[PDB]
Parts: structure tokens; sequence; C-alpha cells
């Protein structure tokens, strides 16, 4: 009713899958020059959605 | 800025979509798109924005 | 954000109620799983139409209903004495789900 | 597919109404299948209260989302709804009915009639 | 010598291969492994000293004078291809082509790979 929100997928990644390729871990992305060390400011996201 | 019940409108046209450029703005407190995501801004060109 | 229904219905046994609840938001969505009820006093509510327009076992095919637009519509044949019931509409939002005010059907003779 | 309840019938103001649903016939730990609870104030129409899941997802209406919470043992197929701070006009008969998407309440227990006073 | 690691980063950090043979059947296994210094076999094992998710899993015979043995190790779409051949005995001049053993079905990136040997 308010939404299910136990189905996750990927928008952040360093690059593209290979065929039947499976990535699990949730190692945050750093989208820019900085080390964000895990803290989601700018250019810094959680993989999953 | 105008003001929220009057907001301005700008459109945008033939050029260099560098989203680099406005990344210099502020610490940043809100930043958040749809549709597209924030890696392939400096990538797409659109018809009209 | 309020499913709207008629206070009462009426009309002899053997003739054709109809009873309606129309959305008032657009937060209903696709609004395609509308359920309607049979409340009996001193009893628990029955479903009698979900999903628009499906029938639940045990239930009489004089039932049935249909959708146009944002409003829904119960459709009692055949009406019996025996219909004597508020009848009431459900829906879901974007947040929770409503039911509706309630419509009293009364069968003259 | 049956639903039970029993509680209190009369609180006292401010006080803490607790109800509790048993079922029997189904499992509520099966997907698509959850437990929820409904009110019904004379003269007025049904209300959602609450939903609580087979994952133990807990929902609850927009408008008492404050003052409600909802448990559950699934070992003695029990749902336990509690109601904080009773006010004079809380009263109305309370229902325990089964919750599904296609249909959204159904198996519809008889009910309990609660008093504030 | 008994095994292989193959992986990345070799630590829980990705998804890890591990080969390992026995006297009797050889395990392996595809894990979130954090992998030992200096992983070795003790006759026990030192070669991991914890694992978080796994995915694939396989046991079956073992790949396993002195003895000479080749194998081919590819990695392809997903699948990881073992060839292998055994013959008595730097390395020996002739023919001989290695045949098929088993075909991994794992989906996992493999850059680096380490032998595993036992000690006595
Ligand atoms: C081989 O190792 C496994 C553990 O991976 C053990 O259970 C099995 O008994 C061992 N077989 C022999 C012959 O030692
Ligand atoms: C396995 O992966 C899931 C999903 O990311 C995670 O929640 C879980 O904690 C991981 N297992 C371990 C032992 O970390
Ligand atoms: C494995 O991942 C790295 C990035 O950490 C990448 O550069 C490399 O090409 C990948 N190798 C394969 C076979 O996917």
């Amino acid at each position: 009713v308010s939404g299910n929100y136990n189905y996750l997928y990927r928008l952040f990644r360093k690059s593209n899958l290979k065929p039947f390729e499976r990535d699990i871990s949730t190692e945050i992305y750093q989208a820019g020059n900085k080390p964000c060390n895990g803290v989601a400011g700018f250019n810094c996201y959680f993989p999953l959605r | 800025f105008a003001s929220v019940y009057a907001w301005n409108r700008k459109r945008i046209s033939n050029c260099v979509a560098d989203y680099s450029v406005l990344y210099n703005l502020a610490p940043f407190f809100t930043f958040k798109c749809y549709g597209v995501s924030p890696t392939k801004l400096n990538d797409l060109c659109f018809t009209n924005v | 954000p309020v499913l709207t229904q008629p206070a009462s219905v009426s009309g002899s046994p053997g003739q054709s109620i109809t009873i309606s609840c129309t959305a008032t938001s657009s937060d209903v969505g696709n609004y395609n799983y509308v359920s309607w009820y049979q409340h009996h006093p001193g009893k628990a509510p029955k479903l009698m139409i979900y999903e628009v327009s499906n029938r639940p076992s045990g239930v009489s095919n004089r039932f049935s209903g249909s959708k146009s637009g944002n409003t829904a519509s119960l459709t009692i044949s055949g009406l019996q004495a025996e219909d004597e019931a508020d009848y009431y509409c459900s829906s879901y939002t974007s947040s929770s789900l409503l039911f509706g005010g309630g419509t009293k059907l009364t069968v003259l003779g | 597919i049956t639903l039970k309840e029993s509680g209190p019938t009369l609180v006292k103001p401010t006080q803490t109404l607790t109800l509790t649903c048993t079922f029997s016939g189904f499992s509520v730990t099966t997907s698509g299948v959850g437990v929820g609870w409904i009110r019904q104030p004379p003269g007025k129409a049904l209300e959602y209260l609450a939903l609580i899941y087979w994952d133990d997802d807990k929902r609850y209406s927009t408008s008492l989302k404050s003052r409600l919470t909802i448990t559950k043992d699934t070992s003695k197929n029990q749902v336990v709804l509690t109601m904080t701070n009773m006010d004079p006009v809380d009263t109305a008969t309370y229902y325990c009915a089964r919750h599904t998407i296609p249909s959204i309440f159904d198996y519809w227990g008889q009910g309990i009639l609660v008093t504030v006073s | 010598i008994r095994g292989w690691i193959f992986g990345t980063t070799l630590d829980s950090k990705t998804q890890s291969l591990l080969i390992v043979n026995n006297a009797t059947n050889v395990v392996i296994k595809v894990c979130e492994f954090q992998f030992c210094n200096d992983p070795f076999l003790d006759h026990e094992f030192r070669v991991y000293s914890s694992a978080n998710n796994c995915t694939f899993e396989y046991v079956s015979q073992p790949f396993l004078f002195k003895n000479l043995r080749e194998f081919v190790f590819k990695n392809i779409d997903g699948y990881f291809k073992i060839y292998s051949k055994h013959t008595p005995i730097d390395l020996p001049q002739g023919f001989s082509a290695l045949e098929p053993l088993v075909d991994l079905p794992i989906g996992i990136n493999i850059t680096r790979f380490q032998t595993l040997l036992a000690l006595h």
C-alpha cells in the first residue's frame, strides 16, 4: 500500500558488466576526484536504489 | 531571482551542456536528477532545455 | 482524496439498482482495485465485488460492476427484499487505502 | 478462514487500548497475505487503522501513525494492535480482517465494541 | 601444491574463486573470502580467515619417478573452463593435448591468481 522497498537495483557503477557477471558489492561509489570515505555528500553515492 | 509565485524561465539551445561549471556554486544542499543519471549529464544531448 | 457516494438508493424488488462511487483525486492512480462491501447491522462486512468487477465465491450472480474513467459502479440486478444493507466502496491511494461514505439501500413495496 | 477478536470493551480516557486478533485456517507468513484493523464509529463509514505484512513490515493510517502500534506472533497466529491516548470520542467497533492486494479486506470478524469513559 | 585462488583484490570486498584438492574430493567455492596473508595447508588449513556471501559451490572427483601435471585456466562469459592432462616423468619436449575437465558457471571477474601449497 505504501510501497514495497525490498527490491533493489544498481544505479551507480564504475563500468559495465560482462555477460552473466554478478556483483554483490555495496562499496560506495566515488563520482568525483576526492575520497568521500563513505560520506554520501556531493559526488558520493550508495550504488543501490 | 524571481519570487516563487512568479518564477522565471529561460530557454537553452544551440550550446554545449557542460555541467561541471555549475558545480562550484555551493557546499551543496539539494541535488536530484529524474530520468537521468548525474554521471550521464555530460554526455546526453537534448532537444528542448 | 475522498471517495464520494450517494446517501441512498431505492426501487421495487425485481428492478435494477445502481450504486456509484467516484474518486475526487488523482492519488488513486490506475484506480483498478475497487472493492464493494455489503454491511448488515450486527454482522461482519462481506466482500461482494473486488478488482472492479470480479465476484468472490458465495456471491450471487445478481451482483456485478464496471468502471468508466475514475468512477466505479455497483449493479444490483433482480433487486431482492433481502438486499437492504449499507454498501461501501474501497480503493487504494498513494499512502493509504480509503473507504466510501456508504450508501443506504431501501427496497420499496 | 476465520478471525476472532478479544480485549477490553471499556477504556478510561488517556489510557491505552489493547486488542488481540486470533486467526485460523491460514498462515500470515505467506507472500501477499497480511492482517489489518478497521474501525467503525456510530453513524460513520469504515476507517482504516493499521496493517502488518508477512515480513513484519508495519504500516499505519497517516492520521493515527503516532498513536497505533501493531505487532504479531506467528507461533500463536495472533496479531495485537495497541492504541494510546484514548479519547472520549474514540468510540467505535473494531474489526480484524485479512489483507490482500486484489481485494483489500476480506473474512472480516464480527468486531469488538469499545467505548471510552 | 594442491589448489589455486582466483580473483581481483583477494579480500572480503569482492567474490573470489577458491579451488582446493584433497585425498578424496575437490572442493570449489565462490565467496567473499578474506584470504590469509600467506595461504597454505597444514597436515586442517590456513587459506582464509572468514567469508561473507557465497554463491557457487561444487564438490567432485579430484583434479590431481616424478609426476607431471598440466592445466589450462580460461574464463569466458562467466564460465571458468579447466583443461588438464597427467603424465609420468625444465619442461619435456614433445606433443600432448589437454582435454576438458570441468566448466564452472560462476560469473566472476578474475585478474590475479595464487597457488596453494601444503606444508609438513
Ligand atoms: C576432504 O576434505 C573435506 C573437507 O572439505 C573433508 O570433509 C573430507 O573428509 C576430506 N577427504 C579426505 C579423503 O580426507
Ligand atoms: C551478504 O549480502 C547481503 C546483501 O548485501 C548483506 O545484507 C549480508 O550482510 C551479507 N552477508 C554477510 C555475512 O555480510
Ligand atoms: C575486473 O574489475 C576491474 C575493476 O576493478 C576492471 O578494470 C577489470 O577489467 C575487470 N576484469 C574483468 C575480467 O571483468
